[PDB]
C-alpha cells in the first residue's frame, strides 16, 4: 500500500474476467475479442452485427441486467480501415457494474440502431451521426443535433481542421449573418510535445 | 444587529424562528483577514534514503489489459448482487 | 404475510400472487429454452439460474422471506425479470448468437495504441 | 444481404470539405525525421501526413501570424505507409510518399581506440 | 440508508379532518408564507454601497495581468516561455533575443486578454514570478482593441500596481 | 531611456518605432503610443558590482524563495565580472 | 468487395431515390421563396437546386449516392419546417464573396496559392 | 552462419559477433539511456548512463561498450537497471546549474528527458555546486560551461569527423574542464555540429540564441543548396520566420551533419 | 420549505407533474434525482464511492411518485445530507500534504523549484510537455449535483 500508487483490487478483477468468457460462451457468433483493464473495466468487442442481439442479451439476460446506457459515443481512428469505434457503456444496478461493448465501421456502413434496446441511444445517435457521419440503420428521427444548420462536415473526425472551414459576421449589405472561409488573425500555434524518449515500457509494440 | 428590541420581537415572531442566533449577515465571528503564516508539511517522498523513484512508480506499474478471449460450470454475473439498502435511522420518513 | 401497499417504484404495481406468476413465468422459460440447441451456452446456463430460481419459490412460501432469497429485489422486480428472461429466450431463438463467429475483424481492428 | 460494388472508393463528396482545398492540396507522407538535438527516436515510430505549407502573413494591429489555411495545422498518424496512403485516396488528396530512413546498422568497438597500427588509435579520452 | 421525503398518511379523527378543513377555506398555510416575506422586509439588507463599498477578495484572487521587476528595477521575465507554452487559451505570445547587454529578455509579450480565461497557470508556471495576475477587476473598456496588452501594456500595470501585487504575493507564497 | 524619433514618436525599450511613413501610426491620431519609461537595461546598469572574497558566488536574486532559482557563479576571469543570468546583478572578486 | 448497403442494391436503385429528392426540392423552391420572403425568384433558387446537383453527378457508388440523398433529405426537412433561418437558405448563393478569378495570370498577381 | 543467439528481457534476438549490448537492446526496439555514447563517435563509456543488468551477472555493465556473449539475458527493466539509472542521473544533475528557464536545450534536452523517465523526481543533494568560467571558441557557438556533463562528445567529433585535436580536457577530478586549455577559436567548416551532439546547453548556437523553444518550431523537411551535395536538413520555422537550420539524418549524403554554411 | 413545500399553490404547479416511471427512466438513461424521485435507490457515493465518501455518513432521499413534487423534496433533502456531509468533513480533517508526492505528476513546490536541479527540471516538463499518461481507456463517473456526470477517457 505505498501512499502514491493506486491500489490493486483483484477481487473485482477476477469477477470481471470470469464475467468476460460467459458472455463469450454465450453469444459467440458475435464477439471477437474480451479483455479486462488493469483498473477493472471489462470490455466487450463484437461484430457490427451482434449490436442488437449482443445489447439485448446485456439488458435482459437474469445474470447481466444492465438496465441503463450510461454513454454511447464513437472515436475516430483514421489508420484503421474501419476508422470509427462505437461504444457503449453500460450500468447494471442490480449488480453494481458495469461493462463497455464496441464494434466499429467505416464512413460507408451503416450500424443499426440501438433505440429498441435503450430509448437512450436515441440522441446519442444524432450526435455520433452528427460529429463523425456514421449513419444508423432504423433511427426513427436521424439529424443533425450539435452542429450549425446546414453545417458541412463532420467535426469530431480527426481531419476536420480544428477551426473549420467557414465563419460567420454581419454582413451590413445584405443585412444578414453571413458565412465565409475562415481567416484568422492569429493562426492557432501547433505545439509538437512529445518527448522522443520511450515512456511505458510495458506498452512498448514489437518492432 | 442593530434592529430594535420591538422589531427583533416582529420579525421574531413573524417568522416563527428566533432569527437572531443564526443572522445570515456576517459580524465579528469571521477568520481575521490577516492570518499568520502557514508551515505546510511535506509528503511521504520527502526522505534521504530508501527512497528510489522506481519503488514508488505508479505509472510505471500500469500495465496493458488482460486478454480474458480472443479470435486472434455455473452460470456468473459480473458482481454479487446489490445488498438491498436500510432506512435510515436518523429520520427515515421527512 | 400481510399484502404490499406498494412496491415504491413508480409505475410498478403490487402483486397480488407472486408465486403462482412467478411459477408460470419460469415454466414458460424453462419451455422455451427447449427449442434451444442442447449444447447451446445460452440454454445451459439459463436452464441452471431459472431452475434455482424456482426451487426457491416452490420452497419458501412466504414473500419477504422469498424476496431475501432471491436477491432481485422487491418481488415485483424479480416478476418483471422473468418476464424480460422470457422475451429475450424467444428472441436469442432468431438470433441464434451460439453460431461460430460471423468474420473475424480485420488485422489491427482492436490494437490500442495504434 | 450484401452486394458488390467494385469502384474505387470516394469520399471527397461527403467529407464536406471545399473544392479548394481537396484539389489543390499535396500531402506529405512520411516518418518525422529524427530530431538532431536529441538522441531518442520514439518520435520517429509512425507515419505522419501533412499538407502543403501557405501563406502566413503579420497581423496589421498586432503583429500576430495569419493564416487563411484551414490544414494549416492538421497532422494524421498512421502506423504503416499503406495506411496513410489508403486514406489519402480515399479524400482525394494527391501525395507524396518518403520511405522510410533507418539508420545503418555500425560496428562499433572500445578496443579499436587502442589500436597497434590503424589509424582508429585515439590521441584522448 | 436511505429515507423517504413524502410518504405520510394523513390522520383521519375529527380534530384532524377539522384542522384541515381550517387550513383549506382559512388559507392558514398561505397565511404562514405571509408571516416570513414579513419578516424579511424588517431585516437588515444584504446590500453593499458599491462603489463606496468593496465585496471582499483574498490575496488568491486571479484579475488584472501585470510584468514584474526585481527590486533593482530589472525585469523578471527571462522569455523562457513557460506561460506561453502552459496558456490553456494560447492567449500569450512571446519573442525574445539578446539584449544589448547579452541578457535573455523578450522583444514581445502580448497577451489577448479577450482570449485569456483568467485561469492563473501562467503564474504558477512562471519560475520568477515575472507574470501574475494582480487584483485589479476594474478594468473595462470601450473598445475591443484596448484589452490587447502588449509588453508596454503589461510593464506598466506592473509598475501601477506593484506595491498591491508585492503584498499580496508575500500574504501566499508559502501556500505555493 | 526613452528618445523620440524624428517623427517625434517615443521609441521603446525594445527599440520599435514606425518609421517615418509607416501608415500604422495612424493609431496613436488622438490618442497615445503606450511606453514603459523604467528602462530595465539602464537600471539593472545602476546597480554596483558587489565585492566577494571567493572564487564562487551564489545568488538567488533577493527574497528566498520570491527570488528566482539559485545558480552559482564563477568569478576566476578577472577580466570581467560574473553576471547574474536571471537578475543581471554582478559579482567580482577581491584581490 | 461484398459491402453492406445503406438503402440502394445498386445504381439504378439509387438513381430512383435521387429523382425522388429532386422532386421534393423542385416544389419546395416556390414554397422556400414565399415563407421566407427571399429576394430571388422561383427560377433562381430551382437553378441553384439544379447545381448542387450536377455538382455530384459523376458519381457511380451507391453507397455514397444514398448518403448524399440522406443529406439532401435532412436539408429539405431543414428547410421546409423552417429549423433555416433566412441566412441559412441564403448561404447557398454566396452572395458577399468577392469573385476569385479562376485564371493562371489572375491568381498570380494576387498570391501563392495555386 | 556466425550470428549468435541474445535474449532481450527473455527475447530472442540474433546478433552478429561485435555487437554491444546497447547495439542487442535496439533490435527489439528498446533504447538505453545514454549520453556519452554516440553511434558515429568511437565509444567512450565514461556517463555510466548506459548501465544495464545481465542476468546471473553481480555487475551491471555498460551496454554502450560491452559485447553480447551467447545466451546472456539483457534485463533492460529490472530494478538493479532501473537503480543504476536513478544514482546516476543524481550524480550528472548533482552539480548541473538551474539553468532551464534561461537556458537554450530547454524542451528538447536529453538530460531533461531522461530525467524525465529514467531520474528520481526530487534532490537530496544539500550543498553547493560547482561553477566553471565559459569560454570563447568563436562566434558562432556559445558556451555556458557550468552546463557540461563531461560526456566528451564535442571532444570525439572535433577529432574525429572534423579532424581538429583542439578540444580535450584540462585538470582532473571533478575540476576536470572541457575547453582548448589556451585561447582558441574553433573555426572549422563542421564545427557548428558539435552544437547537436553536446546532449545539454553547455555548447548552443550564438544567432539561435534565446529566439525560440523547440516546441512551438514547425519542421519542414528540406534540401540544401549553399553547395552540390544536398545535405538534408530541417527548416525550423515559428509563425511564419525561419528560427534554424538543423541536419536531417541521410545515410547515404550528410549522415547527420551539415556544413557550417548551410547551418 | 417555508414558502414552497406545503404551500397549495406550489404543490398545484408541481404535484403529479412529469411523472416518469422507474423503468421509463432507466431505459431512457436518467441519473440521480431524476431516478430516486420514482424510487429507484440508486446512489453512485453509496454504491460506486469516490475519494473519501466511505468514510462519511448521508442519507439517500427517495420519491415516492416520480413526479416534480418529489423531486423538488429529495433536492431540498439532499442539502440537508450535504450540510450533515460538510459537517464530518470539517471535523475529519487530516493532516498532511495536498497533492500526491511524485513529481513526475504533481509538480513540486516552488520553494524546491527554486533550490533542487530535479524539482526544476520537473517543473519545466510539467508544464511544457506535460506529464504523459500510460495508453489506455476509461469511463469514469461521479454522483454529480445534476445526476451520473462522467468521461470517456482515451
Ligand atoms: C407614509 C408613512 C411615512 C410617514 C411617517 C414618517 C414617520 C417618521 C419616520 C422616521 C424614520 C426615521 C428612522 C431614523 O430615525 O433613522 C435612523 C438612522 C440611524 O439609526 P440606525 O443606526 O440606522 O439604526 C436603525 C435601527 O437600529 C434598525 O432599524 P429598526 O428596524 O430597528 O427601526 C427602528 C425604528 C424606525 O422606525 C421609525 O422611526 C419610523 C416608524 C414609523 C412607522 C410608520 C409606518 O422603528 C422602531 O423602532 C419600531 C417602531 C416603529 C413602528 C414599527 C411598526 C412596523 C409595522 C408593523 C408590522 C405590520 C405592518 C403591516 O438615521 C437615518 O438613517 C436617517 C434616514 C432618514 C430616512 C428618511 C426618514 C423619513 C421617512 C419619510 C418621512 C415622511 C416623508
Ligand atoms: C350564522 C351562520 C353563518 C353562516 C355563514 C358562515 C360562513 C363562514 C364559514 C364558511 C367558510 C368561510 C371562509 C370562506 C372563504 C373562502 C374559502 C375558499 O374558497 O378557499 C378555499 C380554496 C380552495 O382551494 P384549494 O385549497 O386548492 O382546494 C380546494 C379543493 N377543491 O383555496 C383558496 O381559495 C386559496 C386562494 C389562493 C390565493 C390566495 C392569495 C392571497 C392569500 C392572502 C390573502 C389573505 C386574506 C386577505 C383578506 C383581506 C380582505 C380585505
Ligand atoms: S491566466 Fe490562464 S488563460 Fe490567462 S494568460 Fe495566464 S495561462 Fe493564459
Ligand atoms: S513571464 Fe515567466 S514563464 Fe513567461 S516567459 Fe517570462 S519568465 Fe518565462
Ligand atoms: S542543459 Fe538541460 S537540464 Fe541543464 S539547464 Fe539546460 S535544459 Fe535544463
Ligand atoms: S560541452 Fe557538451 S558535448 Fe562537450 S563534454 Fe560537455 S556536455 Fe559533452
Ligand atoms: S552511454 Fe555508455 S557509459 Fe555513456
Ligand atoms: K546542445
Ligand atoms: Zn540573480
Amino acid at each position: 500500500t505505498r501512499p502514491t500508487v493506486r491500489p490493486r483490487n483483484d477481487v473485482a478483477h477476477k469477477q470481471l474476467s470470469a464475467f468476460g468468457e460467459y458472455v463469450a460462451e454465450i453469444l459467440p457468433k458475435y464477439v471477437q475479442q474480451v479483455q479486462v483493464s488493469c483498473f477493472n473495466e471489462l470490455e466487450i468487442c463484437i461484430h457490427p452485427d451482434g449490436v442488437i442481439p449482443v445489447l439485448t442479451f446485456l439488458r435482459d439476460h437474469s445474470n447481466a441486467q444492465f438496465k441503463s446506457l450510461a454513454d454511447l459515443t464513437a472515436v475516430d481512428i483514421p489508420t484503421r480501415q474501419n476508422r470509427f469505434e462505437i461504444v457503449y457503456n453500460l450500468l447494471s444496478l442490480r449488480f453494481n457494474s458495469r461493462i463497455r461493448v464496441k464494434t466499429y465501421t467505416d464512413e460507408l456502413t451503416p450500424i443499426e440502431s440501438s433505440v429498441p434496446v435503450y430509448k437512450a441511444a436515441n440522441w446519442y445517435e444524432r450526435e455520433i451521426w452528427d460529429m463523425f457521419g456514421v449513419f444508423f440503420a432504423n433511427h426513427p428521427d436521424l439529424r443533425r443535433i450539435l452542429t450549425d444548420y446546414g453545417f458541412e462536415g463532420h467535426p469530431f473526425r480527426k481531419d476536420f481542421p480544428l477551426s473549420g472551414y467557414v465563419e460567420l459576421r454581419y454582413d451590413d449589405e445584405v443585412k444578414r449573418v453571413v458565412a465565409e472561409p475562415v481567416e484568422l488573425a492569429q493562426e492557432f500555434r501547433k505545439f509538437d510535445l512529445n518527448s522522443p524518449w520511450e515512456a511505458f515500457p510495458a506498452y512498448r509494440q514489437p518492432p | 444587529a442593530s434592529a430594535t428590541r420591538f422589531i427583533q420581537w416582529l420579525r421574531n415572531w413573524a417568522s416563527g424562528r428566533d432569527l437572531q442566533a443564526k443572522l445570515q449577515l456576517r459580524y465579528q465571528e469571521i477568520s481575521k483577514r490577516t492570518q499568520p503564516p502557514p508551515k505546510l508539511p511535506v509528503g511521504p517522498s520527502h526522505k534521504l534514503s530508501n527512497n528510489y523513484y522506481c519503488t514508488r512508480d505508479g505509472r510505471r506499474e500500469a500495465m496493458p489489459p488482460s486478454i480474458v478471449m480472443s479470435s486472434q460450470k455455473k452460470a456468473v454475473s459480473p458482481a454479487p448482487p446489490i445488498k438491498r439498502w436500510e432506512l435510515s435511522q436518523d429520520e427515515p420518513y421527512l | 404475510g400481510l399484502l404490499k401497499k406498494t412496491t415504491g417504484l413508480v409505475g410498478l404495481a403490487v402483486c397480488e400472487t407472486p408465486h403462482e406468476r412467478l411459477k408460470i413465468l419460469y415454466t414458460k422459460i424453462l419451455d422455451v429454452l427447449g427449442h434451444i440447441p442442447k449444447n447451446a451456452a445460452y440454454r445451459k446456463y439459463t436452464e441452471q439460474i431459472t431452475n434455482e430460481k424456482l426451487s426457491m419459490v416452490k420452497a419458501e412460501p412466504d414473500v419477504k422471506k422469498l424476496e431475501e432469497r432471491l436477491q432481485g429485489g422487491q418481488i415485483e422486480e424479480v416478476i418483471l425479470q422473468a418476464e424480460n428472461e422470457l422475451s429475450l429466450a424467444r428472441k436469442m431463438i432468431q438470433w441464434k448468437p451460439w453460431e461460430p463467429l460471423v468474420e473475424e475483424p480485420p488485422a489491427s481492428q482492436w490494437k490500442w495504441p495504434i | 444481404q450484401l452486394i458488390t460494388v467494385d469502384e474505387k472508393l470516394d469520399i471527397t463528396t461527403i467529407t464536406g470539405v471545399p473544392e479548394e482545398h481537396i484539389k489543390t492540396r499535396k500531402a506529405r507522407i512520411f516518418v518525422p525525421a529524427r530530431n538532431n538535438m536529441q538522441s531518442g527516436v520514439n518520435n520517429t515510430k509512425k507515419w505522419k501526413m501533412e499538407f502543403d505549407t501557405r501563406e502566413r502573413w503579420e497581423n496589421p494591429l498586432m503583429g500576430w501570424a495569419s493564416t487563411a489555411d484551414p490544414l494549416s495545422n492538421l497532422v494524421l498518424t498512421f502506423s504503416t505507409k499503406e495506411d496513410a496512403v489508403a486514406f489519402a485516396e480515399k479524400n482525394g488528396w494527391s501525395y507524396d510518399v518518403e520511405e522510410r530512413k533507418v539508420p545503418k546498422p555500425k560496428s562499433k568497438s572500445y578496443g579499436a581506440n587502442f589500436s597497434w597500427n590503424k589509424r582508429t588509435r585515439v590521441s584522448t579520452k | 440508508t436511505y429515507k423517504y421525503v413524502n410518504l405520510r398518511e394523513p390522520s383521519m379523527d375529527m380534530k384532524s379532518v377539522t384542522d384541515r378543513a381550517a387550513q383549506t377555506l382559512l388559507w392558514t398555510e398561505l397565511i404562514r408564507g405571509l408571516g416570513m416575506t414579513l419578516s424579511y422586509l424588517f431585516r437588515e439588507p444584504a446590500t453593499i454601497n458599491y462603489p463606496f463599498e468593496k465585496g471582499p477578495l483574498s490575496p488568491r484572487f486571479r484579475g488584472e495581468h501585470a510584468l514584474r521587476r526585481y527590486p533593482s528595477g530589472e525585469e523578471r521575465c527571462i522569455a523562457c516561455k513557460l506561460c506561453e507554452a502552459v496558456c490553456p487559451a494560447q492567449a500569450i505570445t512571446i519573442e525574445a533575443e539578446p539584449r544589448a547587454d547579452g541578457s535573455r529578455r523578450t522583444t514581445r509579450y502580448d497577451i489577448d486578454m479577450t482570449k485569456c480565461i483568467y485561469c492563473g497557470f501562467c503564474q504558477e508556471a512562471c519560475p520568477v514570478d515575472a507574470i501574475v495576475e494582480g487584483p485589479n477587476f476594474e478594468f473595462s473598456t470601450e473598445t475591443h482593441e484596448e484589452l490587447l496588452y502588449n509588453k508596454e501594456k503589461l510593464l506598466n500595470n506592473g509598475d501601477k500596481w506593484e506595491a498591491e501585487i508585492a503584498a499580496n504575493i508575500q500574504a501566499d507564497y508559502l501556500y505555493r | 531611456g526613452v528618445r523620440t524619433s524624428p517623427t517625434g514618436e517615443k521609441v521603446t525599450h525594445t527599440g520599435q518605432v514606425y518609421d517615418d511613413g509607416d501608415y500604422r501610426k495612424v493609431r496613436f491620431v488622438g490618442r497615445q503610443k503606450e511606453v514603459n519609461e523604467n528602462f530595465a537595461i539602464d537600471l539593472i546598469a545602476e546597480q554596483p558590482v558587489s565585492q566577494v572574497g571567493s572564487r564562487v558566488i551564489s545568488c538567488d536574486g533577493g527574497g528566498g524563495a520570491l527570488g528566482h532559482p539559485r545558480v552559482y557563479i564563477n568569478l576566476d576571469k578577472e577580466t570581467k565580472t560574473g553576471t547574474c543570468g536571471y537578475c543581471g546583478l554582478q559579482f567580482r572578486q577581491q584581490h | 468487395t461484398s459491402v453492406k448497403p445503406i438503402f440502394s442494391r445498386d445504381m439504378n436503385e439509387a438513381k430512383r431515390r435521387v429523382r425522388e429528392l429532386y422532386r421534393a426540392w423542385y416544389r419546395e423552391v416556390p414554397n422556400t421563396v414565399h415563407l421566407f420572403q427571399l429576394d430571388i425568384s422561383v427560377k433562381q433558387g430551382r437553378d441553384k437546386v439544379r447545381e448542387m446537383f450536377k455538382k455530384n453527378a459523376h458519381i457511380t457508388d451507391p453507397r455514397v449516392v444514398d448518403l448524399l440523398v440522406i443529406k439532401g433529405k435532412m436539408e429539405l426537412e431543414e428547410t421546409i419546417k423552417v429549423w433555416k433561418q433566412r441566412t441559412h437558405v441564403m448561404r447557398f448563393f454566396h452572395e458577399t464573396e468577392a469573385p476569385r478569378p479562376k485564371d493562371f495570370l489572375s491568381k498570380f498577381y494576387v498570391g501563392h496559392d495555386p | 552462419s556466425n550470428l549468435i543467439e541474445v535474449f532481450v528481457d527473455g527475447q530472442s534476438v540474433m546478433v552478429e559477433p561485435g555487437t554491444t549490448v546497447l547495439q542487442a537492446c535496439e533490435k527489439v526496439g528498446m533504447q538505453i539511456p545514454r549520453f556519452c555514447y554516440h553511434e558515429r563517435l568511437s565509444v567512450a563509456g565514461n556517463c555510466r548512463m548506459c548501465l544495464v543488468e545481465i542476468e546471473k551477472a553481480p555487475k551491471v555493465v555498460a551496454a554502450c561498450a560491452m559485447p553480447v556473449m551467447k545466451g546472456w539475458n539483457i534485463l533492460t527493466n529490472s530494478e538493479k537497471t532501473k537503480k543504476a539509472r536513478e544514482g546516476v542521473m543524481e550524480f550528472l544533475l548533482a552539480n548541473h546549474p538551474l539553468d532551464c528557464p534561461i537556458c537554450d536545450q530547454g524542451g528538447e534536452c536529453d538530460l531533461q528527458d531522461q530525467s524525465m523517465m529514467f531520474g528520481s523526481d526530487r534532490s537530496r543533494f544539500l550543498e553547493g555546486k560547482r561553477a566553471v568560467e565559459d569560454k570563447n571558441i568563436g562566434p558562432l557557438v556559445k558556451t555556458i560551461m557550468t552546463r557540461c556533463i563531461q560526456c566528451t562528445r564535442c571532444i570525439r567529433f572535433a577529432s574525429e569527423i572534423a579532424g581538429v585535436d583542439d578540444l580535450g580536457t584540462t585538470g582532473r577530478g571533478n575540476d576536470m574542464q572541457v575547453g582548448t586549455y589556451i585561447e582558441k577559436m574553433f573555426m572549422s567548416e563542421l564545427s557548428g555540429n558539435i552544437i547537436d551532439i553536446c546532449p545539454v546547453g553547455a555548447l548552443t548556437s550564438k544567432p539561435y540564441a534565446f529566439t525560440a523553444r523547440p516546441w512551438e518550431t514547425r519542421k519542414t523537411e528540406s534540401i540544401d543548396v549553399m553547395d552540390a551535395v544536398g545535405s538534408n536538413i530541417v527548416v525550423s520555422t515559428r509563425t511564419g520566420e525561419v528560427m534554424r537550420i538543423l541536419p536531417r539524418m541521410h545515410e547515404d549524403i550528410n549522415e547527420e551533419w551539415i556544413s557550417d554554411k548551410t547551418r | 420549505e417555508e414558502m414552497l413545500t406545503n404551500n397549495r399553490i406550489w404543490r398545484n404547479r408541481t404535484v403529479d407533474i412529469g411523472i416518469v416511471t422507474a423503468e421509463d427512466a432507466l431505459n431512457y438513461g436518467f441519473s440521480g434525482v431524476m431516478l430516486r424521485g420514482s424510487g429507484i435507490q440508486w446512489d453512485l457515493r453509496k454504491t460506486q464511492p469516490y475519494d473519501v465518501y466511505d468514510q462519511v455518513e448521508f442519507d439517500v432521499p427517495i420519491g415516492s411518485r416520480g413526479d416534480c413534487y418529489d423531486r423538488y423534496l429529495c433536492r431540498v433533502e439532499e442539502m440537508r445530507q450535504s450540510i450533515r456531509i460538510i459537517s464530518q468533513c470539517l471535523n475529519k480533517m487530516p493532516p498532511g500534504e495536498i497533492k500526491v508526492d511524485d513529481a513526475k505528476v504533481s509538480p513540486p513546490k516552488r520553494a524546491e523549484m527554486k533550490t533542487s536541479m530535479e524539482s526544476l527540471i520537473h517543473h519545466f516538463k510539467l508544464y511544457t510537455e506535460g506529464y504523459q499518461v500510460p495508453p489506455g481507456a476509461t469511463y469514469t463517473a461521479i454522483e454529480a449535483p445534476k445526476g451520473e456526470f462522467g468521461v470517456y477517457l482515451v
